[PDB]
């Protein structure tokens, strides 16, 4: 029987190959009869102006509504008739369109993906139906306290930078965005060196290549030159936005310090530290006995309904911290305990818990790369942010190296005596004053 | 619609070291905490006297 | 092609120690999110969706 | 009687608080010295007599 | 260059326990103990016992205290989760290869040596209410629970959630009785992923040799029919119309699965018109906007519920339902293509293969197979099984839906939601 360590070496190397465009085409062959193909693009909303904002989210809507070779609804009819699934997403920094389909179907899936990512038919009649659809989605998202808090958080931490914006854009932009606005944004961003065709499953890398030359030859070649800007850094500010509303029954709060971007090696230690603090929710079995002190004290004294630590990453910055949900009279204790753990970890982190963290992280990593879809997604994203595919063996080595000293050194650097970005919504009368939250980011013992 | 949620400009209040959206703030942090803390340290030395 | 729940349709709850309580088989909803006004709480006396024990670095 | 506090972790705890505890005692030391002057404990260095 | 695979090894022990394992050279492992113990084995005197049980996977066991279970598993970063359906209860445990042994031990302790101490069970009762409240915030969970209550007079009618009047009353003796009589060898299956057959086989012969409980798959689900209606004011009416279909494993079940795909299950395209969905286009044609439809298909050991589910504004419920029902009728009257069944076959097969893409998916599929059939049926033959479904088999299932005594559950402002009488 092979060991865990040995198994990490067994995962087939992700093969990377570049087209004469800038289009990277990468794959991880498995033995599965199913697969997942997709196009990851370096286009988000961190790339948008202000008047523009909402641009990509608007294209996502039109993306599967018709191409020039496949009109109004023909695309759907093809994807559906082969039993495939076509999905898509958009963050502040990434856009993706992926097809989840049978392995034989790889040729058509790539062909379809090309047609959508290049020959899109943003027909006036359709862009007009989508404005009504998007506005409703904005109305819907408003009822999600959690989505709101994270947008508030982004909006305050990144105050006057492009990162402060949301993906969907302001309602006024949704109703005024024109076809020209969308066409220009597509032209500026949907270009080869900023896209990666990724796949995973029962495919041979040569198929992917052939398909990529066959259906993607026709981008960046006779293109590029002037009008291709980079990304400017985004100042983190550290402040607070409170949206008092006693009508809602549970407070939502999200607090975070500025984290480093994707590239930085110290994300591993941050994740170990975050894993130790972990997450909680009112349906976890095991209450009082949970390892994480926050979790434990939260469940026993019922100081919350749920909480989760996060380490969000963007180009050269990020939001590192936690989010929680609770009754109006528990916001203070909840915070006190939350912050209690950061400092404890900043100052007195101990060896056993660090191993728990490392182990929680080894399981999260491996458990997440299970299935053509997450793996495919992983290939595409990685190449956009890392320029490589980081093999599990490397992440293992990076996790292995973390000990207590690292944890208390890396947490200190990002947490100890730094200003947080705080965002609150709901019954927040007892959300602590900023200064007090600020004063809980350091400790007088130490 | 909660997407219409602004964040009023504070340029009119921000220290100079933090006025540019174009750059980090991690740099001026040390100087900023430095200053504000030096002030309180000097004070305690004062009161101590 | 057994596995009643995945044969899609009948319900299947899950409890956990570290993960979260799930309730999740088949019926519509997904194409009511499209023709819309399919609200939802967010986080009214609840828990949390998507769940955790997934990550990276 | 009172020794559940023995073990790798407790030992680890102690070592993480050593630079701190030592530093803290020095505070109080210099503090006591300066408070009652260099006769009532600790004379020496650039200060008069 | 991926490594050449491995085949799943299967073994029925003479006491009826089944053991199945795949050695995928994965960094993690997965072990699940599948037990025929779902809510359908509860009766009038102990409803809810399987819920509380499902919530008690980490109470103290001989050999392992709660604290240990919780702290021991989290120390290697593994999981212990239990999931139930009306027929089975499945305890799965997951962790890296190097740690199977301890997880294996906790698994055995939870499923075969629970102590269910009076005080620990007392402290757990309120969880039934928190757990139940969280599941019930999806209008679907009410409806489907009411659907089964309405359709069956017996076993499958039981709810997967503890009835309110029992919260606080299920007793430690009722859990012990539920375990001694349902968690036995002849009703169990030990599936492994990332372990080896000898090890599972060893564990099974040493620890899973328990027997003295009940016997087969039931008291027998007697389908009866009828309808449950829950007035609500949710702005959206949820309704599900259903008839008796066919038991899982039978050829006829496959016909129903194919019918489900001719009519329409979930969506394939984000924010799509759902062109190949017979029900959807049929409702859409005469109903203008917020709405959803999907065929519904549930199949169990000795019965099956097939039909459709609808979500729509309160005043359009009648229209949505009537259009949906008429669409099925159209199929039952012969108006079915060949490329439609072909497309459905492709939607179903692609979906099945997709459903076992990952460990979690594969494992549950292997466990349920072990319980339902006592065999493991490879993807090749399942695809072959689906192909044998003829157009007439599909037509015949629709015809069976159209004329069978119906069952229905609906919640919302029911003022325009028809009664069956009126369908």
């Amino acid at each position: 029987t092979a060991t865990y360590a040995q198994a990490l070496q067994s995962v087939p190397e992700t093969q990377v190959s570049q087209l004469d465009n800038g289009l990277r085409v990468a794959s991880e062959q498995s033995s599965q009869p199913t697969c997942t193909v997709g196009v990851w693009i370096d286009a988000g909303s961190r790339y948008e102006s202000e008047k523009n904002n909402g641009a990509g989210y608007f294209v996502e809507h039109l993306a599967f509504k018709g191409t020039k070779n496949r009109p109004g609804n023909a695309l759907e009819k093809e994807v559906e008739s082969m039993g495939a699934h076509l999905n898509a997403y958009s963050t502040r920094e990434h856009t993706a369109y992926y097809i989840k389909a049978l392995s034989k179907d790889l040729p058509k899936a790539v062909e379809l993906l090309a047609d959508i990512v290049q020959n899109c038919s943003l027909e006036d009649s359709q862009i007009e139906k989508e404005r009504d659809v998007i506005l409703q989605e904005l109305q819907e998202n408003d009822t999600s306290m959690r989505d709101v808090v994270f947008n508030y958080l982004h909006a305050t931490a990144f105050q006057g930078t492009p990162l402060a914006q949301s993906v969907e854009g302001p309602s006024e932009n949704v109703r005024k965005l024109s076809r020209a606005d969308l066409t220009e944004y597509l032209s500026r961003h949907y270009k080869a060196p900023r896209m990666v065709l990724a796949a995973a499953g029962g495919l041979e890398h040569r198929q992917l290549l052939d398909l990529a030359q066959k259906h993607f030859s026709g981008l960046s070649g006779t293109y590029d030159e002037d009008a291709v800007p980079t990304l400017s850094p985004c100042r983190f500010t550290g402040s607070q936005i409170c949206h008092r509303e006693d009508g809602l029954p549970l407070a939502h709060v999200a607090i975070a310090v500025e984290g480093p971007g994707w590239a930085h090696p110290d994300n591993v230690a941050l994740q170990v530290a975050n894993a130790i603090i972990g997450h909680y929710d009112c349906t976890y079995g095991g209450g009082a006995h949970l390892s994480s002190p926050l979790a434990s004290i939260a469940a026993t004294n019922k100081l919350c309904q749920s909480f989760q630590t996060f380490n969000i990453c963007y180009a050269d910055t990020g939001l590192l911290g936690a989010h929680f949900v609770c009754d109006h009279m528990s916001i203070d204790d909840m915070m006190f305990v939350l912050q209690g753990q950061w400092m404890r970890l900043c100052t007195s982190a101990t060896e056993s818990e660090v191993l728990r963290g490392k182990n929680l992280l080894r399981n999260a990593l491996v458990s997440h790369l299970d299935g053509t879809t997450p793996v495919c997604e992983d290939i595409g994203r990685s190449l956009l942010t890392y320029g490589r595919r980081i093999p599990l063996a490397e992440w293992e080595s990076r996790i292995a190296e973390v000990d207590a000293r690292v944890v208390r050194e890396v947490c200190s650097k990002y947490f100890y005596d730094q200003c947080p970005a705080v965002a609150g919504f709901g019954p927040i009368e007892q959300l602590p004053d900023y200064n007090r939250i600020r004063s809980g980011m350091f400790w007088l013992r130490f | 619609s909660h997407t219409d949620i602004k964040v009023p400009d504070f340029s009119d209040y921000r220290r100079p070291e933090v006025l540019d959206s174009t750059k980090s703030s991690k740099e001026s942090s040390e100087a900023r905490k430095g200053f504000s803390y030096l002030v309180t340290a000097t004070t305690t030395v004062g009161v101590a006297y | 092609m057994l596995s009643v729940a995945a044969r899609s349709g009948p319900f299947a709850p899950v409890l956990s120690a570290t993960s979260r309580g799930v309730a999740g088989a088949l019926r519509p909803l997904v194409q009511a999110a499209v023709p819309a006004t399919s609200e939802s709480p967010v986080l009214d006396l609840k828990r949390s969706v998507l769940c955790r024990e997934s990550l990276r670095g | 009687m009172l020794t559940r506090f023995l073990g790798p972790r407790y030992r680890q705890l102690a070592r993480n608080w050593v630079p701190t505890a030592q530093l803290w005692g020095a505070v109080g030391a210099v503090g006591l010295v300066s408070a009652t002057d260099s006769r009532l404990i600790l004379d020496w260095v650039p200060t008069i007599n | 260059v991926p490594p050449h695979p491995q085949d799943l090894e299967f073994t029925r022990l003479p006491n009826g326990l089944v053991i199945a394992s795949l050695e995928n050279y994965a960094p993690a492992s997965r072990i699940g103990l599948f037990i025929k113990a779902g809510s359908r084995y509860e009766n009038s005197n102990n409803l809810g016992t399987s819920h509380l049980l499902r919530l008690a996977s980490s109470l103290t066991t001989k050999g392992a205290s709660s604290f240990k279970i919780t702290r021991g598993i989290e120390a290697v970063g593994g999981k212990l989760s239990v999931t139930s359906t009306r027929e089975n209860m499945a305890y799965t445990v997951e962790c890296l290869r190097d740690d199977v042994d301890i997880l294996m031990e906790f698994l055995l302790n939870v499923t075969t040596a629970p102590e269910f101490r009076r005080w620990e069970v007392a402290a757990l009762q309120p969880q039934l209410r928190i757990d139940k409240a969280v599941a019930l915030q999806n209008p679907q969970a009410h409806v489907i629970e009411n659907l089964h209550a309405a359709a069956y007079r017996n076993a499958l009618a039981n709810s997967l959630y503890c009835p309110d009047y029992r919260i606080g009353k299920v007793t430690p003796v009722e859990l012990h009785d539920y375990v001694q009589n349902h968690f036995t060898s002849a009703r169990m299956a030990l599936i492994g992923l990332g372990v080896s057959h000898p090890v599972l086989k060893q564990v099974a012969e040493q620890f899973l040799n328990i027997r003295g409980g009940l016997g087969l798959s039931g008291a027998k689900a007697k389908y009866h029919g009828g309808e449950i209606r829950e007035q609500n004011g949710d702005s959206l009416v949820h309704a599900a119309l259903v008839a008796e279909s066919a038991a899982i494993g039978s050829a006829e079940a496959n016909a129903f699965s194919v019918l489900q795909h001719v009519l329409g299950a979930g969506p394939h395209v984000k924010r799509g018109s759902n062109a190949t969905s017979s029900l959807y286009q049929a409702v859409a044609k005469g109903v203008h906007q917020p709405f959803d439809v999907s065929a519904f298909n549930a199949s169990y050991s000795d019965s099956g519920l097939f039909g459709f589910y609808t979500i729509s504004q309160a005043a359009s419920a009648g229209d949505v339902i009537k259009a949906a029902y008429n669409q099925v009728k159209t199929i039952a009257q012969g108006n079915l293509s060949n490329p439609d069944v072909q497309a459905a076959k492709n939607k179903l097969k692609a979906g099945y293969l997709m459903s076992v893409e990952s460990s979690e998916g594969f494992l549950d599929e292997v466990g349920s197979q072990a319980l339902a059939a006592g065999s493991y049926t490879p993807p090749s033959t399942v695809l072959q099984q689906i192909d044998a479904v003829a157009d007439a088999d599909v037509i015949n299932a629709a015809k069976k839906f159209v004329s069978g005594r119906k069952s229905m559950a609906a919640s919302g402002n029911l003022g325009h939601t028809p009664f069956i009488d009126e369908l």
